[PDB]
RNA sequence: GCUACCACAUCCAAGGAAGGCAGCAGGCGCGCAAAUUACCCAAUCCUAAUUCAGGGAGGUAGUGACAAUAAAUAACGAUACAGGGCCCAUUCGGGUCUUGUAAUUGGAAUGAGUACAAUGUAAAUACCUUAACGAGGAACAAUUGGAGGGCAAGUCUGGUGCCAG
């Protein structure tokens, strides 16, 4: 109701950063200028998973759909049931729950069911191997994906289990201003219904690519025969890139279109892997929001993450602005000292916050 | 050999009394804030003559007219905020309990350890126990030296046995010209000169102040116009403490006993009562007390008249006027719902990744002092990357750390306030959380206190002091049943924990808080006051909370195991709701709700194990669900213009007694005597 | 004054609390209840386990 | 003892007879009834024997 | 023992068994508590499961000793830790209402 | 003490100017723990130009369950009413006897204490003396541990009814 933001820009992260907050908020003009104005089906249903993990949170929704008003409440959780709409898939319906699981009353228990591959959102191996390392880091122990049955683009009846146990009081701030040493190259590469053929073609596609470098490359290979093979065929393929030492991980993963052929989608992803490296900085480009809400929400303390000029865009721009709105809270920027580069250390002042829901 | 042994035994048991619980300081290291010490004491132990004879040691400074807080400078590095806290005030006691770190505890000779030094005691010892200093006074009317030593020697002892033992404490003779004798009075100014301090969480996570000076800022036209009804904007000037305020405008605050603001204006102020070396320091990069409210000097102003003695890509990013592309189009020379990043089309990609170079160049003892360290460590990088940026850091996104004096104007500030505010009270600011400012019901556990008298009610009011607010509730006090249900009680047992349930503001689990009875002077008599401890537990917004009841229905027609029942219920209808279920029977014998009756509307037949007799009765346990009222009261009693005998919600025995009313009773309820007779069978 | 008002209707609330805690009990909070105490078939429109 | 005050050793007393039933005089507890059931039990042995 | 003394500081860090049904047992009088001259945890008595409610958490015990004497029916072989003093203060004077707890 | 050279360090009108004891008491050395910045040179001596001045040398008090010694918190009756009390055994059981009571009641004795006082002392404090008050249980309200039981229209768990834990 106080804190007024605009369109349909940044949803679930609005939602998340108004629930960590405790500031009430108010999105209008949701997709004023179209043929059917309002919200989506995803969106709503979104609203029913917050709903449904929190309590005592408001939220309502205008008769136009286009204003949605929300008025956070305490993060309860435990174990549940979300049945996605096929609109988008579980990827999409996890990843808020990745920034809100730990800090809760009680573990996360939450089985979902749909589609479980997209062009768009996160696939589960990628979600797994890209995002769970980064908790990992910042210091929660015992959080975990399983996979009951995958399903695949457009029928799904695939069914997620994510849980996730440690219940920390606040992130432990990190301080990262190093270039990882990346120690090998792994992946997988998994199929519903369709051939180990297919499967081995993409892998010596993704090989062929990546002959030309030193380190161990390993591609396991994943079919799924069976009553956990869902509906609709489909194979797809994820990547990921890992130091050891430091245990951080870089990854890109992408799925096969309707009459693609799998050594060109092998190709595609180790390319786009490899371009992630390049335009990499101790963290990937799609991992920064969520280790950037961390360090803001880790204790009352200067965090520091080394980041890159390339990984500097838009998006960034617009995450820094949202944040600076809702928790008032800034991003200082040094340069390091090193030319043959443009690294920048952020360094975040992370807010006083606490797991003030919590039991003892 | 043995000497080895036995200080290898010694030495062992010392290092294990030395270890700690690793806490973190934050405290400035540099330009540290004045420490805060308050006197406490009955209101005739002299605490204006001893703090008029402190000041005039430790500044040489004659000083009429004590009143308000007071920073003097001591040493070269410590400056020192005395405050006298009135006797008549309960909540003045508890502001103190919270804000103070060394307590100057006067306590009466001639007369022995009165009620409200005790309440002081436990109240700040439940708050967290500051560094607490015992004065005693009046030791010139014991007329012999074998009384005044045993008065001596027993005051002693039970203050050892209050705080840590060899707490020492300084007798003063004589209030002989205004002031004490100059020798005990310079060996406790050096005492608390070097004090030293410890670590308190409260203080080390909230930041807050103690406001020296006070004005109010409206015009008195504004004033005629809209008729002395209208909220005040009003500054409010002192120091900072504790953790860094925030340097945004919009802030929510408590100020204690007025109510709940955001600030509007907050301006950064140099001390005008600096530390020597902060001004040896200004000096060389050039090239005696502050108290504004009480006199000093010999000039003291009223409300508005006088009395005077006869004689850069950061900041493009963070710009919000500009669109994001111009800021990137700038620096060099869209949405988050698609999780993948954009990227290059794939024949470009491959034509550019021929090469592999470019990125092949990337490619391949004691834990206390190890968590102190760790803790040093960050604390020291905090420094450093502080220091890095002065104008655009230490403004803005560090805040305004402690040490440094602040003004801070507001809004919708009440005239009853502004009016009835006299100088002789303190005034708090805390800063506090969203947590603290959401609302909902807390579960707490707690006793009765040790040396209170009655026990304490369910759903009976209860004034209580909790993070910074003062408010009073209904708590409900319940158990649980062996860790099954939630099941309430009547009444909180007398010598040990029950949990307890209430509405109120939201605080972090593991906080202590403590809870007192009747707040009026009008009302303390001479019990102890303090009521109920305890630490609050967890947070929710809703509980589920049981009342056990039991129907009860008598047997009027029996058989062998099987016997129908009278009087529980009324309907068929109500009896095919409850059939099937377990009853038992006074007598201990269990059976089964079995099926309804028909002729007679709401007799059942029920099965049990052994032949029912016709003397017993029947039960039903069952567990409705009972829910917590949503009384909240603040006190606001500097709001009030008395500021003692703030009264609130009565209690239920007061209410009975001044409506004129009788305590309910079932004399069938009453315990008797049995003396039953031994009993043969044929 | 705002805090007048404030108060006046805090006073409203503790003259029907005060009513409330001198008046009779709810027959569901007692205990010990007859079909003689309660009122008729309140128990089918209330819900206990 | 071992670690047990008087209060948590309280002795609570125990309740007798509801009024309106004096004519079916002295409501029997657990005591009164193990006497019963022992004594029907022993009777019982013997017709059986 | 724990090496060197005979008394051993440590942190509360957890209520082994405060879910347990029946009350005054050995899994409902335990705690677990981390020394802090090595940052080793281990389990360890309190007395009395009303001083298990003034044992709270991250709060500076100081432990003993258990010294059994005989065998007892329903006591967890293994324990050997009890708690004596609960941040400076003691738990018998605590129980018997000489003292308060001071934080 | 003086002069150099090293090192901290004080004041200023900027030219200049001055500086250093765990002896006695009192502190810091952890964020968690301990005797007073007291009285006197009256004794013991010492220093001087010396009977007389001086002396944290030494003496006097205050502080505290480190240790060490002595010993209070009661004694003597008079009733009244009951019939059971105690000891041994692995078992049946055996052995012995004016005992048992929060039941009534009488006068005596006294110091912890508070002090007229005097003594003690450089002046005091304490001790040793003694007028005046000062004992019936909430008075003048001693502890610290250890071994047992059983009580509910109580709660929890297992079970081959009414049981077991
Ligand atoms: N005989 C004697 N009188 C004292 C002593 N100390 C204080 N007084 C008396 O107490 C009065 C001083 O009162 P305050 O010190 O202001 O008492 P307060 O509680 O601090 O403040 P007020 O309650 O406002 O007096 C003076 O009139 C003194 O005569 C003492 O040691 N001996
Ligand atoms: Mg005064």
């Amino acid at each position: 109701k106080y804190t007024t933001f605009q369109g349909s820009q940044n949803f679930r992260l609005r939602i998340v950063l108004a629930t960590l907050s405790g500031k009430p908020i108010k999105i209008e003009k949701i997709r004023s200028g179209d043929l059917n104005p309002g919200l989506k089906d995803y969106e709503v249903s979104f609203l029913r998973l917050i709903e449904s993990v929190t309590n005592g949170s408001v939220i309502e929704i205008s008769y136009t759909g286009t204003t949605v008003i929300y008025r956070p409440g305490i993060i309860v959780g435990g174990a549940s049931t979300h049945i996605c709409p096929s609109s988008k898939p579980v990827g999409y319906f996890v990843e808020p729950m990745l920034y809100l699981a730990p800090f809760s009353k009680k573990k996360f228990s939450i089985l979902f069911k749909g589609i479980t591959a997209s062009h768009n959102d996160a696939g589960i191996e990628a979600i797994k191997w890209g995002l769970m390392p980064v908790m990992e880091k910042f210091g929660v122990r015992e959080c975990a994906l399983h996979t009951l049955k995958r399903g695949s683009p457009p029928l799904g009846g695939g069914e997620v289990h994510l849980v996730v146990d440690s219940l920390i009081a606040q992130p432990i701030t990190m301080h990262e201003i190093d270039r990882p040493i990346i120690s090998s190259i792994t992946g997988v590469a998994y199929s519903t219904r369709v051939s180990p053929s297919l499967v081995n073609r993409m892998i010596d596609g993704a090989k062929k690519v990546l002959k030309n470098l030193q380190c161990e490359v390993n591609i396991t290979a994943d079919v799924w025969r069976g009553e956990n093979s869902g509906k609709s065929p489909g194979w797809g393929i994820t990547l990921v890139a890992q130091s050891k030492q430091k245990g951080w991980s870089y990854f890109a993963e992408d799925i096969g279109d309707a009459g693609s052929i799998p050594e060109e989608l092998g190709e595609k992803v180790a390319c786009q892997l490899l371009e992630e490296i390049s335009k990499s900085a101790a963290v990937g480009r799609n991992q920064l929001p969520l280790a950037i809400v961390y360090m803001v929400i880790g204790k009352e303390d200067i965090g520091r993450l080394r980041i890159n000029k390339e990984q500097i865009d838009e998006r960034f721009i617009i995450l820094l602005r949202d944040i600076k709105k809702i928790f008032n809270t800034e991003v200082f920027l040094k340069p390091v000292d090193e030319a043959d580069n443009e690294d920048m250390i952020a360094t975040i002042k992370g807010i006083g916050f606490t797991n003030t829901s919590k039991k003892i | 050999p043995g000497k080895m042994a036995r200080t290898m035994q010694r030495s062992s048991d010392v290092n294990e009394r030395k270890l700690h619980v690793p806490m973190v300081d934050r405290t400035p290291e540099d330009d540290p804030p004045p420490f805060i010490v308050a006197v406490v004491g009955p209101p005739g132990t002299g605490k204006t003559t001893l703090i008029r004879s402190l000041v005039r040691r430790m500044t040489k400074s004659t000083l009429n007219d004590i009143q308000g807080p007071i920073t003097v400078v001591s040493g070269k590095h410590r400056r020192l905020t005395f405050l006298e806290c009135p006797a008549d005030d309960l909540n003045a006691m508890i502001d103190i309990a919270k804000i103070a770190d060394l307590v100057l505890l006067l306590i009466d000779g001639n007369f022995g350890f009165e009620m409200e030094t005790m309440e002081f005691l436990n109240i700040a010892q439940h708050h967290g126990m500051p560094r607490v200093l015992g004065v005693a006074t009046h030791l010139d009317l014991f007329k012999s030296q074998s009384t005044l030593r045993a008065s001596k020697k027993r005051l002693k002892h039970r203050f050892w046995t209050e705080v840590y033992q060899g707490a020492k404490l300084f007798y003063l003779s004589g209030v002989i010209n205004g002031r004490y004798p100059d020798r005990e009075i310079l060996n406790l100014s050096r005492f608390i000169s070097v004090m030293k301090f410890r670590p308190l969480k409260w203080r080390n996570e909230h930041p807050y102040m103690l406001a020296d000076r006070f004005t109010d800022l409206t015009h008195p036209e504004l004033i005629e116009t809209q008729g002395l009804q209208i909220d005040r904007k009003v500054a409010i000037y002192g120091y900072l403490h504790g953790t860094p305020l925030p340097s945004a405008p919009g802030t929510r605050v408590h100020i204690a006993g007025v109510g709940d603001f955001s600030v509007a204006q907050i301006e950064k102020l140099p001390d005008p009562c600096p530390t020597p070396f902060y001004q040896q320091k200004l000096d060389d990069f050039e090239r005696l007390i502050y108290a504004p409210m009480s006199d000093v000097g010999g000039v003291l102003m009223d409300k508005d008249a006088v009395y005077i003695d006869i004689g850069n890509i950061g900041k493009l990013i963070y710009m919000d006027n500009i669109s994001p592309e111009e800021c990137i189009r700038r620096w060099r020379g869209v949405d988050l719902e698609k999780f993948v990043p954009y990227f290059d089309t794939f024949e470009k990609l491959a034509k550019k990744w021929k090469s592999v170079d470019a990125i092949k160049e990337r490619f391949l003892d004691t834990w206390y002092e190890l968590q102190k360290a760790k803790i040093s460590k960050q604390l020291e990088i905090n420094n450093i990357e502080y220091q890095e940026m002065t104008p655009e850091q230490r403004q803005r996104i560090e805040g305004f750390k402690a040490g440094s004096y602040v003004r801070i104007v507001f809004e919708k500030v009440p005239m009853e306030f502004v009016k009835n505010f006299n100088p002789k009270f303190p005034i708090v600011m805390g800063g506090l959380l969203p947590t603290e400012i959401k609302f909902g019901i807390v579960k707490a556990r707690l006793r009765r206190h040790r040396w209170h008298k009655k026990i304490l009610k369910t759903n009976d009011p209860l004034v209580l002091s909790l993070g910074w607010r003062r408010f009073q509730t209904l708590p409900i006090y319940t158990t649980t049943d062996s860790r099954t249900r939630t099941r309430m009680l009547k009444y909180t047992p007398e010598h040990t924990y029950c949990n307890a349930a209430f509405y109120g503001p939201l605080c972090s689990p593991n906080t202590p808080f403590c809870g007192v009875q009747i707040v009026a002077n009008s009302d303390t008599g001479n019990g102890f006051r303090i009521a109920a401890t305890g630490i609050v537990e967890e947070i929710d917004v809703n509980i589920e909370i049981v009342k056990k009841l039991k129907l009860v229905g008598f047997p009027y027609k029996i058989f062998k195991n099987t016997a129908f029942i009278k009087d529980m219920f009324s309907s068929a209808m109500e009896v095919a709701r409850f059939e099937g279920a377990q009853i038992k029977t006074v007598s201990g014998i269990r059976g089964e709700i079995k099926r309804a009756l028909s002729k007679p509307e709401g007799h059942y037949r029920a099965a049990f194990e052994d032949k029912i007799l016709m003397s017993d009765i029947v039960i039903l346990r069952s567990w409705y669900p009972v829910r917590v009222k949503k009384f909240y009261n603040p006190v606001t009693s500097l709001l009030l213009k008395e500021k003692t005998e703030w009264k609130g919600l009565r209690l239920t025995g007061q209410i009975r007694a001044a409506m004129n009313l009788e305590t309910p009773s079932n004399p069938d309820s009453a315990y008797h005597k049995i003396e039953r007779v031994e009993r043969h069978f044929n | 004054s705002s805090f007048e008002k404030q108060q006046i209707e805090i006073r409203k609330q503790i003259e029907q609390l005060e009513n409330e805690a001198v008046a009779e009990k709810k027959w569901s909070l007692k205990g010990e209840v007859k079909a003689k105490d309660r009122p008729e078939d309140a128990l089918l429109t209330e819900e206990l386990e | 003892a071992k670690l047990v005050h008087d209060v948590q050793k309280k002795q609570h007393r125990e309740r007798s007879q509801l009024t309106s039933r004096s004519r079916y005089g002295f409501l029997e507890k657990h005591k009164d009834y193990v006497k019963r059931a022992q004594d029907f039990h022993r009777k019982q042995s013997t017709l059986k024997v | 023992p724990f090496g060197g003394s005979s008394h051993a500081k440590g942190i509360v860090l957890e209520k082994l068994g405060i879910e347990s049904k029946q009350p005054n047992s050995a899994i409902r009088k335990c705690v677990r508590v981390q020394l802090i001259k090595n940052g080793k945890k281990v389990t360890a008595f309190v007395p009395n499961d009303g001083c298990l409610n003034f044992v709270d958490e991250n709060d500076e015990v100081l432990l003993a000793g258990f010294g059994r004497k005989g065998k007892a029916k329903g006591d967890i072989p293994g324990v050997r830790f009890k708690v004596v003093k609960v941040s400076g203060v003691s738990l018998l004077a605590l129980w018997k209402e000489k003292k308060e707890k001071p934080r």
